[PDB]
């Protein structure tokens, strides 16, 4: 009874994610008005979400449904490494979109010159470079794919580099944007309410989706406590559904994106 | 496939495309201002301060390139060419204060402002309002009260309160207060802070557009 | 002023029956329908636009 | 005096009513309709970065000219999409352009009140401003060529002009319009031309001698486009009241009205097919409608433009229809 419902909900989640990412990619590519560096960053985030939805979620489902895992002791390492890379690259796109917005609202005059496709390409290249650098170190060192918290030094390095550093960066860069918007509002109610609500929706989703997984990782990797497989799986998929949430946050609040969706 | 002439044609097309992209990138950073006013509003003095048919005035302030389009010489129908300025960054309106009691360009200025800021093309375009010739207004108000143009005006015949009332009525002519904002400034017969105010309004509009791209506005 | 003489010159023109004008219009359309690529879709072999 | 004008207008209306023995719709009732007309975007010319306000095809049915708010005309090769020329404009506000019948020159005009002529076939290769034609006191709505030496021009001065490019000054001024003239259409023999204005009237003028031959009314709003029938004895006018009309020169009155309840939007461009059976009217509802000129039935719809279809043109050979819109793309069907 439970297994069929779990399989159905996981498969509908992983298909909704890929359809949403494909819709965002097609809307950005097709529309000539949506050819901006910020939209290029959003498109890169969408393709990263597509990658983590078509290369990570399907493999996670078969682990969950078919109790054990039978694909070899080699492909498990590849799946885990690509999962690290994709789920860190999504976070770092969420961070560089925050950087781009902070520079666009704060230094509006100067950043207009610098908002070139070259800058967006360099941003995405350094995002992927960071993601690779937080996924390759564990490679130089069945019936199950258990995360190996063998080296403590890598546990802190991986968890700070992938989540906590982007967490602090996003918090700072959106608090500063909130004050920048507040300064505009105060010098001339509902606008402040909308500005607070949108930032809350952007930040709280990124918190509630990823923070529990990395806090349990910090607990387990330090040999503090132990967590059951079901709770770990639940928090893992709570992290995964950020791939679903991200297009909704980063496209549904833009008038040009809404118009492109209506046209499509 | 393609011969030598065809390849040369494609090369020429690619070079022209490169030139068009470079020109578009250069021109996308320029701030478009549409200067409007009455017959004797004083826009010519403002143009002289900062710097046939439509008159283009190109100037630079703090690394920003402003192009101001004056269409005061177009006596034809306004609705047949106004949409050409649909994408201007701002509309610099000029109102001559001292023309408040002259038989009635103040009412004509109010009517034209109402027609402009409520135009369907300029729903999201901000208006920078200038109240020119306030120095002459301060001495004209003493001999002639503001009641001639605005009978509903109440209070002392002080130039400060009169200017406040005129400003407030101009922002009351707006019906899109939730979308656009009207920046009001007094010329004060100097150019430095005048261009500074224009630049500040332009930067505010640019920041508003950047915040609206993210949905935060 | 000049309007009255201009309108007199306009009114002093020759006139034709509407039926004859419509018949001539139809005759031209039906005579040149064969040479109209838009009316009759030309085959893509002879269409310079692909 | 002012009293006799009304009497003569009533006399003209009575004469027109007497001449209206039948109607065009009741005569073309028995002829077979063309049916649905399907057109696909054969080419999509890209390269403009702002709203496009005018275009004109070449005589050879291959090259064309397009004008946008970029402040630069573009001479395209429609067959291969290659940009043959990109002529920068001194004034970025252009709302009319014309491609010379011989292909040597290209004219453009706008809020600068000047229909500047550029020479395309110059010795040095790079296009140069051959002539700057000044003398109009209003925004320039349409200036169309006659030959390499003469041009006709329509402005917001409520008047038209006939310029000699070599001399550089007007040789004939056509006055009589009450509103801004916004459209021109040269007769196929280039002897007369019709001009539609904002006073909801289209006047047929004689080029050689000057005086207004005829005046046609019937529109309820400003006329934004006009075009002769290929026979040269009729013309179609598109206005802001969402109705096109087909007036006849010889009959001196309208023959058919092309309108629908669904369309409530003005017409920005009107053009005919080679045989005259189709009437392609570009609407500012972001599309175009192909009407049966003998039935007033909408034979087809041309959609694909995101913004208002500002300009429309049909080649001399009738092979393709090119529509330019405010989304900065031309589409050749
Ligand atoms: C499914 C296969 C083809 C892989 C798809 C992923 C990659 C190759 C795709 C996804 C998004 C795509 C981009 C989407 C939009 C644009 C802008 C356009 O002006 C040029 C092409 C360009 C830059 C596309 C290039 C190819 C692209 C980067
Ligand atoms: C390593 C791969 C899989 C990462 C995902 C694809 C990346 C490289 C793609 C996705 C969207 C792409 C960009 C979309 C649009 C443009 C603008 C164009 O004028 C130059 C290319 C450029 C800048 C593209 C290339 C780089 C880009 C960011
Ligand atoms: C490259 C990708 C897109 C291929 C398709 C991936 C997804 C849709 C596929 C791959 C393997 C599939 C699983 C294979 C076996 C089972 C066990 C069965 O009792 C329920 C369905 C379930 C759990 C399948 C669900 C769908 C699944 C996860
Ligand atoms: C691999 C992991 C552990 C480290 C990756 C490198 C990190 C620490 C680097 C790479 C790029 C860096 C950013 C580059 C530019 C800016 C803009 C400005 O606001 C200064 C800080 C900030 C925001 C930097 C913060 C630190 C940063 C994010
Ligand atoms: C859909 C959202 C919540 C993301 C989480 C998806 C996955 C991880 C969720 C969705 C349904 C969940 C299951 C629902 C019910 C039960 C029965 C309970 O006795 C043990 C946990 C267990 C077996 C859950 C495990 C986690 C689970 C499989
Ligand atoms: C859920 N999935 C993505 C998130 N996660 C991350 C991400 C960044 C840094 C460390 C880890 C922890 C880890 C260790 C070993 C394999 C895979 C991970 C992946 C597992």
């Amino acid at each position: 009874t439970e297994k069929m419902l779990i399989c159905m909900t996981l498969v509908v989640i992983t298909t909704l994610t890929t359809l949403l990412n494909l819709a965002v990619i097609m809307a950005i590519g097709t529309t000539k008005k949506l050819h901006q560096p910020a939209n290029y960053l959003i498109c890169s985030l969408a393709v990263t979400d597509l990658l983590v939805a078509v290369l990570v979620m399907p493999l996670s489902i078969i682990y969950i449904v078919m109790d054990r895992w039978k694909l070899g002791y080699f492909l498990c390492e590849v799946w885990l490494s690509v999962d690290m890379t994709c789920c860190t690259c999504s976070i770092w796109h969420l961070c560089v979109i925050a950087l781009d917005r902070y520079w666009a609202i704060t230094n509006a005059i100067e950043y207009a010159r610098k908002r070139t496709a070259k800058r967006a390409a360099l941003m995405i290249l350094t995002v992927w470079t960071i993601s690779i650098f937080i996924s390759m170190p564990p490679l130089f060192w069945p019936s199950q794919c258990t995360i190996q918290h063998d080296h403590v030094i890598y546990t802190i390095y991986s968890t700070l580099g992938a989540f906590y550093i982007p967490l602090t960066l996003i918090l700072i860069l959106y608090y500063r944007i909130y004050h920048a918007a507040k300064s505009l509002y105060q010098k001339r109610s509902t606008r402040e309410r909308k500005a607070a609500r949108i930032l809350g929706l952007i930040l709280g989703a990124f918190i509630l989706s990823w923070l529990p997984f990395f806090i349990k990782e910090l607990i387990v990797g330090l040999s503090i406590y132990t967590v059951s497989s079901e709770v770990a799986d639940f928090l893992t998929w709570l992290g995964y559904v950020n791939s679903l949430i991200n297009p909704l946050l980063y496209t549904s609040f833009n008038e040009d994106f809404k118009l492109a969706f209506k046209k499509l | 496939t393609l011969s030598a002439e065809d390849k040369a044609a494609v090369e020429r097309s690619k070079m022209i495309d490169r030139n068009l992209r470079e020109d578009g990138e250069k021109a996308a950073r320029e701030v478009k201002l549409l200067l409007l006013g009455a017959g004797e509003s004083g826009k010519n003095t403002i143009v002289k301060q900062m710097k046939t048919g439509i008159v283009e005035t190109h100037f630079t302030f703090k690394d920003l390139h402003f192009k101001m389009f004056d269409v005061g010489a177009q006596r034809s129908e306004r609705k047949k060419w106004i949409h050409c300025f649909e994408g201007v960054t701002a509309i610099i309106f000029c109102v001559a204060l001292s023309d408040y009691d002259l038989v009635n360009r103040m009412h004509a200025s109010m009517k034209l402002f109402d027609s402009i800021c409520n135009n369907k093309w300029f729903t999201d375009t901000s208006i920078i309002l200038f109240l020119n010739k306030k120095d002459l207004f301060e001495e004209k108000i003493k001999k002639s009260p503001l009641t001639i143009c605005y009978p509903e005006y109440a209070g002392s015949n002080t130039y400060e309160e009169a200017a406040a009332y005129i400003q407030c009525q101009f922002e009351d002519l707006n019906k899109r207060k939730d979308t656009k904002e009207i920046y009001t400034h007094f010329t004060c017969s100097t150019d430095t802070k005048n261009v500074q105010f224009v630049f500040d309004a332009v930067t505010d509009v640019i920041i508003k557009n950047n915040l609206k791209d993210c949905g935060l506005f | 002023r000049k309007l009255v003489e201009q309108l007199k010159m306009e009114a002093n023109i020759d006139r034709i029956k509407v039926s004859k004008a419509a018949a001539d219009l139809m005759a031209y359309c039906e005579a040149h329908a064969k040479e109209d690529p838009l009316l009759t879709p030309v085959p893509a072999s002879e269409n310079p636009f692909r | 005096l002012r009293q006799e004008a009304e009497q003569l207008k009533n006399q003209i209306r009575d004469a027109r009513k007497a001449c209206a023995d039948a109607t065009l719709s009741q005569i073309t009732n028995n002829i077979d309709p063309v049916g649905r007309i399907q057109m696909r975007t054969r080419r999509t010319l890209r390269g403009h970065l702002a709203k496009i306000y005018a275009m004109h095809w070449g005589t050879d049915s291959r090259l064309l000219v397009s004008a946008s708010q970029d402040g630069k005309l573009i001479i395209w090769d429609s067959y291969t999409t290659n940009k043959v020329h990109a002529i920068p404009l001194r004034s970025s506000w252009v709302m009319t352009c014309a491609y010379a019948p011989s292909g040597n020159y290209v004219a453009c005009g706008g809020l600068d009140n000047i229909c500047s002529i550029y020479n395309l076939k110059t010795r040095e290769g790079n296009v140069r401003v051959s002539r700057e034609l000044a003398g109009h006191t209003g925004y320039l709505s349409c200036c169309r060529f006659l030959d390499d030496n003469q041009i006709v021009t329509s402005s917001g001065d409520t008047t038209c002009a006939l310029w000699d490019i070599e001399t550089g000054q007007q040789t004939t001024t056509f006055t009589g319009h009450t509103g801004d003239v916004m459209s021109l259409s040269l007769a196929p023999d280039t002897r007369l031309f019709v001009s539609g204005a904002c006073d909801a009237s289209a006047k047929l003028w004689d080029v050689r001698e000057g005086m207004c031959r005829q005046t046609f009314t019937g529109h309820e709003s400003d006329i934004n486009a006009i075009c002769f029938f290929p026979n040269g004895n009729a013309f179609a006018t598109g206005s802001d009241d969402a109705t096109c009309r087909l007036f006849d020169l010889r009959a001196d009155q309208e023959l058919m009205t092309y309108s629908h309840d669904n369309i409530i939007c003005g017409i920005t461009s009107v053009s005919f097919s080679k045989s005259g059976r189709l009437l392609l009217a570009g609407y500012d509802d972001f599309n175009c409608n192909v009407w049966d000129a003998l039935k007033a039935d909408r034979a087809g719809v041309l959609a694909g433009h995101d913004n208002r279809v500002s300009c429309l043109g049909v080649t001399d050979d009738g092979m393709a229809v090119a529509t330019g819109s405010w989304d900065s793309f031309l589409k050749i069907w």
